[PDB]
């Protein structure tokens, strides 16, 4: 039918089956890619058409940046795991939104491990928002709804 | 000594008398301008020298139609206010040069699916004798020109 | 009818353009049958295809001679092709007999009385 | 339904609700209801928005009722909101009801009603059932003339059977789901044959091709039958009349889907000043509907001037005596697509 | 022979008589201009040919309202002086075409959250008979147009 636009979205986190509804305001989210790795096997007298053998599926890496805000249960989670205290998992629910703020489709990203966390640079010469480019690696992705 | 029936079939028609029909309403505007049918061109030249020219993609259409404000009537704003995130109630515009009283149409322009952008509120200044005039710049597609 | 609103109907008729011009006004003398008045108007002024259907037959005048050789009159069809190529407001002079001397000799007496004719056509096949 | 006292979670079970998904489309089957049904009142048309709303009405599901197995197979395939009208008052309620595009004989005999109800002026396209007994090549002249020859009806012979039902399932139940599932996917102009049946529906009687060669000519009886590659599918797209104007249901269903969307596209013209600026506002409200139907592939041809035409005007289509009677006569023409029924395969053995 | 009560309901309204209310104050300005409601457009074309047009992001609003200087009143400067690093005291602007004396409003424009940029000090020259006139170009959002 008709396509949808890419500037309404919210992403909520699930810290140990306890939802996190304070941290849904993000600047951008990376867009979710998955890829089936493929080993090409060429053989014998068949030298006019390829022959591709499937392999394991390689999921992408989810980056999402936000303006730096007051400290929140999202920020206490990344600071806990990137200071070497506790390696813990967090589930991410990324959903599109309608005009009536209803979800079109949602991606649930099970057991996403927070990998890196990077702020923007200070500079005195230009005016811009300090952002928090924080990037986390998920190990499964289960698309759910209508209008994928 | 030409008669008034040869003037109505030979002489050209002037701009200063037209009616506009927005959807199912009739709103009296002051100046409608900017409707056209444009195409881009594709050139291909090769070797021995053949300068092939083909018309390519149809180019976009945004018309600009202008109206003084009235003390009770607020019609153009509730069309530029009706837009939430992704969709407007798209209407169709018919412009038509008329007779003196609107009993006849002489040539008609039809505009297919029109949604508004860029409503310009009037320019106030205490040194001008103008009428408070606002304009609306609605983007659309498929302007066709229909006789009678 | 009897109630306001839309009335969809299928298997409609065919309509043409009007294409008015008062300089080349033809007159069609042929085998036509009137249906609405049948009586007095010896030739009728039509202006387009709709005043023809509102006054005439849309039916070819079948003519049989007894082993039988038959004849179908294309005067209704030949007038459809006049409105399809060009247009105009032709006078139509229905004339079915073409052997009554009292009617045939009064063709110029009625066709000068109207003072608008420039062309003079005859859409029939029959030589006699 | 359990009463709620404390704020929290309730773990109450409900065995075997047989739950289906809600669907939205533009095809609204009036379901004929036999008079011995109790959860219907006559001279009343109740509305069923989803399978949970029907199951709210009847309470619990049983596979004995000819209606209960009918609306399950409808919502399993296409969905969309339907009107349940009892048969003995169906002649009063369908002219009353707007949003009626197809009238479904659920499991009842409506052949006396369709002759007075379905008219050229209306916007219905009834569907009813073939015989529930087996019919052969020899009985091709007897059961064919049991129906009328109106072009506003289609007949599907092989009654269905399913694993979840006990009584045989009538095929006008599933064919209203198929008419609503194809119009959303491929549009109205594509034929509602050559499509699969969902919900575990299976035909009762096996049909050969040499049997179907006699029920396709004249007052045609479309048939559904299973194949080796895909399973059960619909295999007919012919209406009852065998003239070339209305021979295929996609032609008759497009012209019925056009008129219901023209008459709401230019319904602003009612009780407007009947002069010329009303007319070109009418011919332009039709012409950029038909162009939007033209670009989606609904009409045949290649240009927009072989596809359709809208011609109105004083003297073009309406007389002066039609102006002061309050009549606007509009002439619109269309050129729809015809499907490919036959494909023959010529097998030469000697390659050049 | 139209009466003065048909003129007040049919005839359009002129620009030269309006009042501006900055926050809770009433400051008499000379010329207010530049308020509008703009949107950008998103096009999507695909294959067989479908030219989908949707309006996208709301575009920014900066209005420009102009005032002669007065010997005691210094009102626009202490708003452009009030800004330290990140925040101003944002006000709301209501513009409204009035009657002759300000006893009636005829059509009202409301501006939601306005903060000033670019106060322009007057242009001195000893050869001009002008009044020392300064302007302020405040950026804001959500201009709405309210009848009566």
């Amino acid at each position: 039918y008709t396509p949808v636009v890419s500037h309404r979205f919210m992403a909520s986190f699930i810290f140990n089956r306890i939802p996190d509804p304070l941290d849904i305001r993000f600047q951008r989210i990376s867009g979710l890619s998955r890829e089936l790795q493929v080993t090409q096997y060429s053989e014998g007298g068949e030298n006019a058409r390829n022959n591709y053998l499937a392999e394991k599926i390689q999921h992408g890496t989810l980056t999402l940046e936000r303006g730096v805000m007051t400290v929140s249960p999202l920020t206490w989670m990344f600071d806990r795991v990137l200071s070497g205290e506790k390696i813990a998992y967090a589930d991410v629910v990324v959903m599109l939104l309608n005009e009536n703020s209803l979800p079109l489709s949602s991606w649930t990203l099970s057991n996403a491990l927070p990998v890196r966390w990077q702020t923007s640079d200070f500079d005195a010469n230009s005016n811009a928002i300090l952002v928090n480019t924080l990037e986390l690696r998920y190990q499964d992705m289960r698309w759910l709804g209508v209008k994928i | 000594s030409t008669s008034t029936s040869q003037i109505a079939v030979e002489y050209p028609i002037p701009v200063y008398r037209f009616i506009v029909s927005v959807g199912d309403e009739k709103i009296p505007f002051n100046s409608v301008s900017g409707l056209d049918i444009s195409y881009d061109t594709i050139e291909y030249r090769d070797g021995v020298g053949n300068w092939f020219k083909m018309p390519g993609q149809s180019q976009s259409t945004n018309i600009t139609l202008r109206k003084g404000v009235f003390p009770g009537k607020t019609e153009l704003f509730d069309w530029i206010n009706s837009i939430q995130l992704n969709q407007v109630e798209k209407k169709d515009i018919t412009i038509s040069l008329t007779n003196d009283a609107g009993t006849e149409l002489l040539m008609t322009w039809n505009v297919s699916n029109a949604f508004p952008t860029s409503l310009t509120s009037p320019s106030f200044d205490a040194t001008s004798n103008d009428i408070a005039v606002q304009e609306i710049t609605l983007m659309a597609d498929r302007v066709i020109m229909q006789a009678v | 009818l009897k109630a306001p609103g839309v009335y969809i109907e299928e298997d409609a008729s065919l309509a043409l353009s009007v294409s008015n011009s008062a300089t080349a006004v033809p007159v069609f003398i042929g085998k036509f049958t009137p249906t609405v008045v049948d009586s007095i108007q010896v030739c009728t002024r039509i202006s387009n295809w709709l005043e023809f259907t509102s006054s005439f037959s849309l039916a070819p005048t079948v003519e049989i001679v007894v082993i039988e050789t038959i004849n179908l009159s294309p005067a209704v069809e030949a007038l459809r092709l006049y409105f399809q190529n060009g247009g105009g407001a032709c006078y139509i002079y229905p004339l079915n007999d073409a052997e009554d001397e009292l009617v045939l000799a009064a063709i110029p007496e009625v066709i000068e009385q109207k003072g608008d004719i420039t062309l003079l056509v005859c859409p029939e096949l029959d030589l006699d | 339904t359990t009463v709620t006292s404390y704020p929290g979670v309730y773990i109450e079970e409900l065995n075997s609700l047989a739950l289906s998904v809600s669907n939205s489309a533009t095809a609204v089957p009036v379901f004929a209801v036999d008079e011995q049904n109790q959860y219907i009142s006559e001279d009343n048309a109740i509305r069923i928005n989803s399978w949970m709303d029907y199951l709210n009405l009847i309470g619990n599901f049983n596979n004995e009722d000819k209606l209960d197995v009918s609306v399950r197979a409808y919502f399993a395939n296409g969905g969309g909101y339907c009107y349940l009208v009892k048969t003995t008052s169906l002649e009063k309620i369908i002219p009353t009801l707007d949003d009626v595009t197809l009238l479904v004989a659920a499991g009842e005999d409506i052949k006396t009603t369709v002759d007075v109800l379905c008219q050229p002026g209306k916007g219905l396209f009834a569907v009813f059932d073939g015989p529930e007994t087996e019919l052969t090549i020899n009985g091709a002249e007897e059961a064919k003339q049991a129906y009328t020859a109106t072009p506003f009806a289609a007949v599907y012979y092989p009654w269905l059977k399913a694993d979840w039902a006990n009584i045989d399932i009538p095929p006008s139940a599933v064919m209203a789901g198929v008419y609503a599932s194809v119009d959303l996917s491929r549009g109205v102009w594509k034929a509602p044959a050559n499509v699969a049946l969902k919900g575990g529906l299976e035909p009762k009687f096996l049909v050969t091709d040499e049997l179907q060669g006699e029920y396709n000519t004249g007052r045609a009886i479309n048939m559904i039958r299973n194949f080796s590659n895909t399973g059960t599918t619909v295999w007919g797209a012919r209406t009852l009349e065998d003239k070339d104007n209305w021979r295929y249901v996609p032609v008759r269903r497009l012209f019925n889907s056009v008129e219901r969307d023209i008459k709401r596209a230019m319904s602003f013209a009612m009780f407007e000043p009947n002069n010329q600026p009303t007319w070109e506002r009418v011919r332009a409200a039709i012409s950029n509907y038909l162009y939007s139907l033209w670009q989606q592939g609904g009409l045949a041809g290649s240009k927009e001037e072989d596809a359709y035409f809208v011609q109105i005007g004083k003297g073009i289509t309406m007389t002066q005596e039609q102006i002061d009677a309050g009549q606007m006569i509009v002439k619109v023409g269309l050129a729809a697509v015809r499907p490919a029924e036959f494909i023959i395969l010529q097998f030469t053995q000697d390659v050049e």
